[PDB]
RNA sequence: CGGUGCUGAAGCAACAAAUGCCCUGCUUCCAGGAAAAGCCUCUAAGCAUCAGGUAACAUCAAAUCGUACCCCAAACCGACA
RNA sequence: GGUGUGCUGUGAGGCAUGCUGGAGGUAUCAGAAGUGCGAAUGCUGACAUAAGUAACGAUAAAGCGGGUGAAAAGCCCGCUCGCCGGAAGACCAAGGGUUCCUGUCCAACGUUAAUCGGGGCAGGGUGAGUCGACCCCUAAGGCGAGGCCGAAAGGCGUAGU
RNA sequence: UAAGGUGAUAUGAACCGUUAUAACCGGCGAUUUCCGAAUGGGGAAACCCAGUGUGUUUCGACACACUAUCAUUAACUGAAUCCAUAGGUUAAUGAGGCGAACCGGGGGAACUGAAACAUCUAAGUACCCCGAGGAAAAGAAAUCAACCGAGAUUCCCCCAGUAGCGGCGAGCGAACGGGGAGCAGCCCAGAGCCUGAAUCAGUGUGUGUGUUAGUGGAAGCGUCUGGAAAGGCGCGCGAUACAGGGUGACAGCCCCGUACACAAAAAUGCACAUGCUGUGAGCUCGAUGAGUAGGGCGGGACACGUGGUAUCCUGUCUGAAUAUGGGGGGACCAUCCUCCAAGGCUAAAUACUCCUGACUGACCGAUAGUGAACCAGUACCGUGAGGGAAAGGCGAAAAGAA
């Protein structure tokens, strides 16, 4: 399996938006920040074994961070992994 | 009119590209330089 | 701390890395969703963290 | 090895405040002191809507360089110097006048 | 490179200098051969690349005692 | 006051028709028109209970990165919307 | 230091003093020089002039009503009108990299105004067993174990990659 | 070491600590993603793809380690071809890259000067390449001298712009000898006797002295002006401390320091002493560097441009004698003197500063001084090598205007 101590890094925070609402309650999505080098693979096993629900399947996507530009010097936000994870029918959270 | 500058990441890194300048020791060399200048972009890159 | 530490068996130490991971994880959690006041929770639990596998570490060539 | 610390009762040596006295609120890492009571200031606050915090023109501490202050010995009733000194295995604080423990 | 095996003469630089002693940048290169020597200690022949004094020197110390240098400094044959 | 929800008829025929498809074809010509793998097949060494192959069914897996937006353009090359 | 004034020496100058300024200056006699600027189509910065002049980037074209607003020829909505339609429409690659969407702001940016924007600020947005890349395979070509060659650096090239 | 802390712009939040597990400083450890010599293969640097071996099993998988090349050594294998050798595999050890100058070596310009220009000059310079070390190189006479003597090498001052070289032009330019800095001499080409005896290296130990945090560190009040005293005036005091900096104006006595006196658990430099390991001293008798010296031809180096040209190096062709011998003393010969080539090693005096600390300046003070006092090798420009800025000051205190 997957070690948990590595299972204890992937999931980084829960994203909250209009889309990850409205993805939660039409089609048992859930949104979430997760680790850079996370695989689809370790974010389902997390996600079940963390949130102790049942996982279908899991989409990921890279979010390139923005160009900011704090006063007169410019700067780049990181970029992170945002997941997809779709439940079984029977689950909440 | 067309103009001299048709960019081309593909042909940028393979003429100006890190590993060209680490293929030969003229290309060493002007690493070599510009790490002594202090450049803070060695190379042609993202 | 770091002393309580050094008491324990190299078994025992592990269980006690898991413990503080859980913590460490329940605690972004809840700082993420903005239910977590007391945020030097976050640091405490990440430096106890290098004191373990520190230990883990010296108790491994020793 | 600090010879002004928090808590201790000064006098002021030089400034507008000249001769008055005071306790130590706080120590800054900058060398200057908060001492109570000593060097007004009067801050235009103006209002925040977080707490909803009227504005207002607060008197507060300003910070005093702590050269300018000196300990108060209260057995001489006059400023002092303080020196160093180690009564059984600890370095103690005593005033250069009477080599009084403080 | 053009380099004596026994010796070690290799190519060295000099003039020309012409009538009207004008200097223009010139070698000298050894009067090198590629020459298989028998070896009798080993019943063999050794094939290296020697310039012409080499040979004179190979028939006067031997060719089994240069090849004892060649192994000495590194050189392989 | 943007939109959102509900419901929903007929849904055929003829003709015309490509530079697209059949066509990696056919005919013809001389200037005579890539390579290698996937794929099929053949055996050597070897292996012969095995291993391996073919077929059926079941089950599992298919990672990672890209994915917005612009493209005779105000976002690309021209110092310029 | 700056700015006036008066006096003074043959001159370069000097002295005094009003105002400004708010912390350094320096006699005398010696010593040492990055020691004196109007010119070099000098160098850098600032500011003039032409001059409120030329121009405002395709002669495809606008009109009105309503709205919003401090303010509307330019924004929003509506009704007309006009223009492109083998493109001035739609979609890829390349290249760019957040310009995409929503809220908000109008200093600067926009050759005018701007409530508008590809502008500022904040937030959001890119979901793949089948699309693409990666991957397998090679072309030209590159590199190249050994190798051959070359004062050195290196050149060429086999197996390969 | 400590009563205050959680680096900065930069507040805030949430906290930590106060007599010693807060923080801070130092020694030694631990951790140390990816790229990069980059080394498992590949690659458009920071990415892609593996193989093997193991430990794991919730059969989805997962964790760790290893796997480059070359050189040397070794072991085992192993062709044509009998032996063999080439070749192949494994193991051990080492190497690779970077860095400012200084150093040795391999190559090596031209502008320019000559009032043109070719010999010559610039110049063995710039530059390229290789290699090395804290220095390098050189170094223990086949050296000079002059009939008297000196006694390895290197560096400085003279000798001397002399003697010379030179289209005898432009220019180039010694040595002998003298004064100084520094001073050191050894080994192989071989046996024997004595033997492991000097010596050096490695590796411990102890002592001493450094370095890497630190501790203590004297002595002032009154009054005047003023926003503020460190200034004026008055009267004191310290000084092995009147270096310096800060503090509301200029402070020996307010603060930090300074003179001075001290300080190390740990690591480490240098010395010493000592142990261990390796290393071999001493004596007698021998031996005495051959394709070499020399020569012819072609070049180069010596201040010396082939000249009457010694001496040195060698690409080419030759080629001795070997202590009863050989080299040199500036063509050459004789005499005399002097030295012993064709094998090596060797500290110091010398060169340099990317870097660390301390200190100094008739050095700069924002168009100056580094390009850069400021988030500068940045913005910006260029396909690229590369080029390359502008920009410091509120106040004592933000008391930055409720
Ligand atoms: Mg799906
Ligand atoms: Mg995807
Ligand atoms: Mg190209
Ligand atoms: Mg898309
Ligand atoms: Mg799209
Ligand atoms: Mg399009
Ligand atoms: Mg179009
Ligand atoms: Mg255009
Ligand atoms: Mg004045
Ligand atoms: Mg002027
Ligand atoms: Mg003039
Ligand atoms: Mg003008
Ligand atoms: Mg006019
Ligand atoms: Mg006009
Ligand atoms: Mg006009
Ligand atoms: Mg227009
Ligand atoms: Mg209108
Ligand atoms: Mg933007
Ligand atoms: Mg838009
Ligand atoms: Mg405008
Ligand atoms: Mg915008
Ligand atoms: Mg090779
Ligand atoms: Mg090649
Ligand atoms: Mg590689
Ligand atoms: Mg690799
Ligand atoms: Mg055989
Ligand atoms: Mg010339
Ligand atoms: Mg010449
Ligand atoms: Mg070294
Ligand atoms: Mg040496
Ligand atoms: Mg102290
Ligand atoms: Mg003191
Ligand atoms: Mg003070
Ligand atoms: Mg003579
Ligand atoms: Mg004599
Ligand atoms: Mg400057
Ligand atoms: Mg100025
Ligand atoms: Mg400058």
């Amino acid at each position: 399996m997957i070690r948990e101590e590595r299972l204890l890094k992937v999931l980084r925070a829960p994203h909250v938006s209009e889309k990850a609402s409205t993805a939660m309650e039409k089609s048992n999505t859930i949104v979430l920040k997760v680790a850079k080098d996370a695989t689809k693979a370790e974010i389902k096993a997390a996600v079940q074994k963390l949130f102790e629900v049942e996982v279908e399947v899991v989409n990921t996507l890279v979010v390139k961070g923005k160009v900011k530009r704090h006063g007169q010097r410019i700067g780049r936000r990181s970029d992170w992994k945002k997941a997809y994870v779709t439940l079984k029918e029977g689950q909440n959270l | 009119m067309k103009r001299t500058f048709q960019p081309s990441v593909l042909k940028r890194n393979r003429s100006h590209g890190f590993r060209a300048r680490m293929a030969t020791k003229n290309g060493r060399q002007v690493l070599a330089r510009r790490r002594a200048k202090g450049r803070a972009r060695l190379t042609v890159s993202k | 701390k770091a002393k309580e530490l050094r008491e324990k068996s190299v078994e025992e130490l592990n269980t006690e890395l898991l413990n503080l991971l859980r913590e460490q994880f329940n605690l972004r959690m809840q700082a993420a969703s903005g239910q977590l006041q007391q945020s030097h929770l976050l640091k405490q639990v990440r430096r106890d963290v290098a004191r373990v596998k520190t230990l883990l570490n010296e108790k491994a060539g020793a | 090895a600090a010879k002004i610390r928090r808590d201790d009762e000064v006098i002021v040596l030089t400034g507008k405040d000249k001769g008055k006295r005071g306790k130590v609120k706080n120590v800054l890492s900058s060398g200057k002191v908060i001492v109570e009571g000593i060097n007004l200031v009067k801050k235009h606050q103006k209002p925040v809507p977080a707490l909803n915090q009227p504005g207002g023109i607060v008197e507060k501490e300003a910070a005093i360089q702590v050269s300018n202050v000196a300990i108060f010995n209260a057995a001489t009733g006059k400023a002092d110097r303080v020196g160093f000194r180690f009564e059984d295995g600890k370095k103690v604080r005593f005033f250069k006048s009477n080599s009084e423990t403080i | 490179s053009r380099v004596c095996q026994v010796t070690g003469k290799r190519p060295v630089t000099g003039n020309n200098r012409s009538h009207a002693l004008n200097a223009t940048k010139r070698r000298f290169l050894p009067n090198l051969h590629s020459h298989r020597f028998w070896v009798e200690s080993e019943k063999r022949f050794v094939t290296l690349r020697v310039s012409a004094k080499g040979m004179r020197v190979i028939d006067k110390k031997g060719i089994d005692t240069v090849l004892a240098e060649l192994r000495a400094r590194g050189e392989k044959y």
